[PDB]
């Protein structure tokens, strides 16, 4: 096999970051960890924190949506039910 | 070395699902395209069992699929699996195709990965319709003819190209007969599209939601990803379970359990959910090839994306403006397709044609003036000269 | 819990001692969905129309 | 987008005291909105580097803000993975927030900019 | 649109067999394929129902056998290639009332009776269309409502002219479990005789669906909890910099 | 910083008194989500292969 | 570096077609491995253009296939091509396995690729048989029913096994359609099963006609192998077109041409040219069992032969006793076949049992005693210790 262009990923051992040097880490084994919690108690009140950042840029959006698509809807069932038949006639054609 | 490192087959499956190096932080939407993965594997499945009870045959057609409804054990199984898998095809690869724009997944160097994503997207658009036709119930029938029609907009031949994709004077056995050996050929050309998709995948590695080098710290995807991935693939599960077993029908329309007829087109005619959007902006451009040829651009207008984003940072997590219009986009995108469902009515005409403006809008002018304001909000933000 | 240590001490469960189980729940699983399926029917069943003919 | 290109819109912006007063503030608040600062990343960390450029700047960094930086990043990794944000004290503080890498990117941006321009010089006899 | 030309909304009758762990009332499917056989069978086919597919669900061995055994079939040519008559057989399909479209018009005022196989799955509303538009006929078209020679104002059916007129009527029916058959006791059964002949996996479905939902459920729960356990290491995880000198 | 000072776990590490915790009850779940899944799957297989045994309509007995 | 070489999907094009090293003498046997590939296309794209026409439908069947004859454009054209390239692929495939058996290919290093090989031969006469069903002519319907109850040979669920695939009491329609169904998807495998073929060639790449190492002396797959691969393309396809045009039917049986009848075999039965040899070992053992144990084994004895083969050097070029019994071999193989297109009479059986004893005592025996000897001769007829 011939070699191929350069990437921006290497693989094990020449990922190809920067070199690193001060940074420590420190881990656990699962098996020596509390049967799975973490759930309620110390991470309920963590929970649901996200989305209460963000639930702005979604909610704003839908409710201009919805808003606006209901709006439009009720004309429609107002244009084509007796009352407005007159007011259809105008806007129609 | 390790076996699985120096055998030719092996090796390639342990650089890709086993020792492949993935960022640390990536989280549940990178679990999308997994899904997608499955989901071709069970249509592939479930196709190749039914074809085995199938007739392209424009008479036999509708009457062998309710053949294999009533008659072939377990066969309600296999088409209520087919039959929901398709939506939940497109409702996966649209969340996929979502990550991807919220992210930036499209620029960087993962561009050739992007485009030939959006390949595969109309592939398997293509392939969908192929399919629904070989039921051949009133929706098929007419889906057929609307469809093939689309290319009379081709200036002089035209004509041709549509007569001769009919393989006669309309829609018939001809059209059928060969939809679906074309129904059963993209699938495979799919899959290769597919190992093509991965490879590009593969060079670059996947992103992450920072948007930004991901070299730093990486997990094996074996012992994480292939965990974590079937959290999502039995949830995945579950909820089709629930539609085929439970609501079987309620992705599809009625009126395709009504035979094809020739000389009438339900009043309540209605394309499938997932063409709706792309439907909605056809019916707005109140002129045929202009209608079509937006439509197509509606597809590819999505190539657009690695050149309009003027962005100096990847994906939206820390830009404002652009999570905000970016949902715009998205409902904007719901709204179009709740559109499509609706009739040609006066609310509702003007309202298509402005949500579909907003939709190329979004691309063109939207993306690339935000992107722009928002590089110097952050320059001006922390600059003292 | 000691209720493993004394069926598997623990080791995780074997393979084959997977498969084994796997039938077992096959049969038994099944028969007991049924049963209460067709309890909760009762009245509606063709077993109970057969009979008040 | 240059940032050869931001840096000057920037500036001006910055230099007109009619622009300036009303900009800035905008700026700090859209900055303060986006969060990074939370995760303990400066906004040049942000820079996507897939790119020449970028790849330029990164390696002719010194020593000790390149380790700093890897930190930072790694850092913010584990923080986004375990779904938090780092406790509030080792946020970024605005004062911090410097634009450390960027003087690298404008050189080596002019520094290109030239390169093509005098692969293209017309002659003039 | 107009809500004369949308037709009527159907209302959501309680049917016995809405629910996830409910099954079709055999005895009410039973009942319903009378009402067919007596009322609608004179211009509706049955053309994708099996006599077989009755026995063991609404009917026995025998009564099926003897239903079958009323109808001729076409059957293979004698020893000089003369075309002769059988009679059914339980691998058969219930005979139409027309030997073609051309001839079911002409007994319709040009109008085509659907086969009625499908028809709760050709509709919009289901059970409750098909019941409501069976049980809705007012006896006169509303003020201003003027109707066309031949045909019949029914709400429920969109546009409210519809060529069928009304057939069910109190006590026309003989129940042999000796059930009122009154207008609407009848409409109830033979919808869900009609569900039962569009929809015959329906019990075995319903309870396969059971046995799927219970494990892919508790494969899920599982799954996150091993998820976790694995993910543990990387999760709790942590990092301390000293800026090398 | 020293890295001898290794950092705090107490709000993780399990204050042991049964040892083998941890591993009865990952070795259950891995266990358990095991033994239902060759079942769904010998399930799915033979729904599958029997799709292919006779139809009703062709066991026509003559 | 070049462009071909550094993009992800023009360097796999580039490092096995263009760049590719191979040994300078390799002669034109080298070149059966393209026309395998041309071959593999050829049947798939006639396929697929035929499918559109096609009624796997039992009664509509036989006609569909002659509505392709007699009313489709070129139609004859397509299914002559289809019909004739399916018998090319065998004489070609037979002397790619031979070129390969006799220069030693499957030994060495090369043994997995040769190993592939033997799966995509079974894979090959697998989808072939499935095919030749389709046309459901005489010859279709009782091929199909002999071929499917060899499957009746397995002891205990044997029967069972055997009305699975027919899908009822005999071989009819449900046989017939899931038969069409499954010659369309083997194909694709088969396709699959070529790129793993191709991916063990390429690690070693080719042998050469020596037997010795080509390391020495490589030159480019461009513009040398790529025009030398034309002329065979080219020779091949103008003998393909002596037969498609010329004696479209002289490949086949004329049995096939009248439609299939249950209860009727005739007396006329007798396999493709191409499956005769295996025919006649199968029929040359009075047990039914071992008569099909005995036929797969035939098939399944390839695999032995990288352990039988004792020789010290690669190939037959430089073996007097090889390549004398090579031939034997090759005859043999011949005269097995003719001895299936005879009738089961006297002077032939008792042929067909000793050819049959041959065959396998070729791998078994001959092979390993003969290189013994070959290998000692060689070594005393220089040695003087
Ligand atoms: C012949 C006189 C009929 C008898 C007796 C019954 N039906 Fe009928 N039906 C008939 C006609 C003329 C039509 C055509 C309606 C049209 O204008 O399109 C029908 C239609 C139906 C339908 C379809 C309604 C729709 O949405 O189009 C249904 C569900 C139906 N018929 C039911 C029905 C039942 C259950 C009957 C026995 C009680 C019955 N029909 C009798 C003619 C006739
Ligand atoms: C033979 C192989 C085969 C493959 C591979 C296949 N299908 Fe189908 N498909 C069929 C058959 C047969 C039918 C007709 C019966 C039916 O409706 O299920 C069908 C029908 C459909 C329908 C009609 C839905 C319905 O049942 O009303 C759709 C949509 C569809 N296919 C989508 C897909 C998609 C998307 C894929 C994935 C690429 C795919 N199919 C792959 C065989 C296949
Ligand atoms: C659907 C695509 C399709 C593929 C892919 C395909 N075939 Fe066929 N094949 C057919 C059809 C249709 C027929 C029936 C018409 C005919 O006889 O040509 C057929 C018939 C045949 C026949 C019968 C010969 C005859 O009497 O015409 C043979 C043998 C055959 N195929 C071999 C092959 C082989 C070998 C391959 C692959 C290497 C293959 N086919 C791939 C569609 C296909
Ligand atoms: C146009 C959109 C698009 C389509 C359509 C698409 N993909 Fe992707 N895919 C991408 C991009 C871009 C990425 C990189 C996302 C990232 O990690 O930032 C990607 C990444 C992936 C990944 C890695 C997991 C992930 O979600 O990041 C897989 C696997 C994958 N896609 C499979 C598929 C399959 C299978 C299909 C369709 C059958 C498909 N993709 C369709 C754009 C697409
Ligand atoms: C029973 C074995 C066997 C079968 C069947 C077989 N191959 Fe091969 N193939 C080989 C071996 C071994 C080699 C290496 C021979 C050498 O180059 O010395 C080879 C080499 C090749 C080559 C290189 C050119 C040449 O002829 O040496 C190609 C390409 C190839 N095969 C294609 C195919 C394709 C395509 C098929 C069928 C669809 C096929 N092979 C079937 C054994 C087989
Ligand atoms: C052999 C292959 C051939 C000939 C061509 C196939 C390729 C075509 C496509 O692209 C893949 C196509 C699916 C298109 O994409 C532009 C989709 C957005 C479809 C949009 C679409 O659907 C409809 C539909 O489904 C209907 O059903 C009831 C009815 C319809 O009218 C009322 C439509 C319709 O008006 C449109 C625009
Ligand atoms: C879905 C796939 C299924 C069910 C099974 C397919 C696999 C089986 C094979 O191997 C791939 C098979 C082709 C076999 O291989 C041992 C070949 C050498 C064929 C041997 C073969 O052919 C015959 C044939 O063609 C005939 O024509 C009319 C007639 C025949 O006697 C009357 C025979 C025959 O007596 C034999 C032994």
């Amino acid at each position: 096999g011939p070699p191929s262009g350069k990437t921006y990923m290497g693989w094990w051992g020449h990922m190809g970051g920067p070199k690193q040097k001060g940074i420590t880490s420190y881990a656990v084994s699962p098996y020596a960890q509390k049967p799975l919690q973490g759930i309620f108690h110390n991470a309920v009140f963590n929970s649901f924190r996200r989305f209460k950042s963000q639930f702005l840029y979604v909610l704003i959006p839908a409710g201009i949506y919805w808003y606006w698509w209901k709006n439009g809807n009720e004309y429609n069932e107002f244009l084509y039910s007796k009352a407005g038949r007159e007011e259809l006639e105008r806007v129609n054609v | 070395m390790a076996f699985r490192k120096s055998n030719v087959y092996l090796s390639l499956v342990n650089s890709y699902i086993i020792d492949s190096p993935q960022p640390s932080s990536i989280n549940y939407w990178w679990n999308m395209g997994s899904l997608l993965g499955l989901c071709l594997v069970i249509q592939i499945v479930t196709g190749i069992f039914m074809a085995m009870h199938y007739s392209s045959n424009i008479e036999l057609a509708f009457s062998s699929v309710e053949h294999i409804m009533r008659d072939v054990h377990n066969g309600y199984i296999l088409r209520y699996l087919h039959a929901n898998g398709a939506s939940f095809f497109f409702m996966v690869m649209f969340m996929h195709m979502a990550k991807g724009l919220y992210y930036g997944s499209y620029r960087s160097p993962r561009v050739t990965l992007w485009n030939v994503g959006v390949i595969i997207f109309t592939l398997t658009i293509a392939t969908a319709f192929l399919g629904y036709c070989c039921v051949y119930g009133q929706m098929s029938h007419w889906g057929a003819t609307v469809i093939t029609n689309l290319f009379s907009a081709i200036p002089f031949v035209g004509n041709d190209i549509v007569s001769w994709l009919w393989g006669g004077f309309s829609v018939s056995n001809p059209t059928i007969q060969r939809f679906f050996a074309l129904h059963y050929l993209v699938p495979f050309i799919i899959a290769a599209m597919v190992i093509m998709h991965l490879m590009a995948l593969h060079i670059h590695g996947s992103s992450n939601p920072l948007g930004i080098t991901g070299n730093l710290d990486r997990i094996p995807m074996h012992s994480y990803f292939i965990f974590k991935d079937l959290v999502t693939v039995f949830l995945f599960m579950l909820i089709l379970a629930l539609f085929v077993f439970y609501s079987p029908n309620t992705l599809g329309h009625p009126d395709n359990y009504i035979p094809g007829n020739p000389l009438v087109t339900p009043a309540s005619i209605v394309p499938e959910w997932y063409l709706l959007p792309f439907y909605a902006i056809l019916r707005s451009i109140p002129d045929k090839l202009l209608g079509v040829i937006t439509m197509f651009a509606a597809i590819l207008v999505l190539l657009v994306l690695p050149f309009t984003d003027r962005s100096v940072v990847r994906g939206n997590t820390f830009k404002v403006l652009s999570k905000f219009f970016f949902f715009i986009f998205v409902f904007n995108f719901v709204l179009l397709g709740q559109i499509g469902a609706c009739h040609v009515e006066v609310p509702y005409v003007l309202m298509g044609q402005i949500a579909t403006f907003i939709y190329f809008a979004y691309f063109l002018i939207i993306v690339p003036v935000i992107s722009t304001i928002e590089n110097v909000l952050f320059y001006i933000g922390r600059v003292n000269k | 819990s000691s209720l493993y240590k004394t069926f598997f001490k623990r080791n995780a469960v074997f393979v084959g001692t997977i498969f084994a189980g796997a039938f077992v729940f096959q049969t038994v699983f099944d028969t007991a969905i049924t049963s209460w399926y067709e309890n909760h029917n009762k009245g509606k069943l063709w077993k109970d129309v057969k009979a008040k003919i | 987008q240059s940032f050869t290109s931001i840096a000057r819109i920037g500036d001006y912006i910055l230099k007109s005291p009619v622009l300036s007063k009303l900009c800035v503030p905008v700026a700090n608040q859209f900055i303060n909105l986006a969060g990074y600062k939370k995760l303990g990343l400066k906004f040049d960390d942000l820079i996507a580097e897939e790119n020449p450029i970028m790849q330029t700047a990164l390696r002719r960094l010194p020593e000790d803000e390149s380790y700093a930086r890897a930190y930072r990043i790694i850092r913010a990794h584990q923080t986004e993975l375990t779904h938090h944000l780092l406790p509030r004290n080792e946020w970024i503080k605005a004062q911090e927030d410097v634009p450390y890498l960027l003087p690298y990117i404008l050189e080596a941006e002019a520094a290109a900019k030239e390169k093509d321009e005098l692969d293209n010089i017309e002659v003039s006899k | 649109m107009t809500a004369a030309e949308h037709g009527l909304h159907a209302p959501a009758y309680a049917w016995s067999h809405n629910g996830p762990f409910e099954t079709f009332d055999h005895a009410s499917i039973r009942r319903g394929y009378q009402v067919y056989r007596e009322v609608c069978a004179a211009c509706h086919s049955l053309d994708r129902v099996a006599w077989r597919t009755l026995v063991g669900v609404s009917h026995t061995n025998e009564e099926v056998r003897n239903m079958a055994e009323e109808f001729e079939y076409d059957d293979e040519p004698d020893e000089q290639g003369n075309p002769k008559k059988r009679p059914g057989k339980l691998s058969d399909y219930i005979p139409g009332p027309y030997p073609n479209e051309q001839a079911a018009r002409a007994a319709n005022q040009g109008a085509l009776p659907p086969d009625l196989s499908l028809i709760v799955k050709a509709r919009h509303g289901g059970c409750d269309y098909i019941f409501s538009l069976l049980t809705g006929y007012p006896d006169e078209p509303p003020a201003g409502v003027a109707l066309p020679p031949g045909s019949n104002y029914n709400p429920y059916f969109p546009g409210g002219s519809i060529a069928m007129a009304r057939v069910l009527f109190d006590d026309m029916v003989e129940y042999e479990d000796g059930t009122p058959a009154t207008t609407s006791q009848m409409a109830k059964d033979v919808t869900t005789f009609l569900n039962w002949c569009a929809e015959p996996e329906h019990d075995e479905r319903k309870r396969l669906g059971l046995k799927t939902v219970i494990i892919l459920s508790s494969l899920y729960l599982l799954s996150i909890w091993v998820k976790k356990f694995k993910w543990a290491g990387i999760k709790t995880r942590k990092f301390v910099f000293n800026p090398p000198k | 910083k020293s890295t001898y000072r290794t950092p705090n776990f107490d709000d993780v590490l399990k204050e042991n008194n049964d040892a083998d915790k941890g591993r009865s009850y990952a070795y259950f779940m891995v266990g358990a989500m095991g033994l239902l899944s060759s079942a769904g799957a010998k399930s799915t297989v033979e729904t599958f292969i029997s799709s292919m045994t006779a139809t009703a309509d062709v066991l026509a007995m003559a």
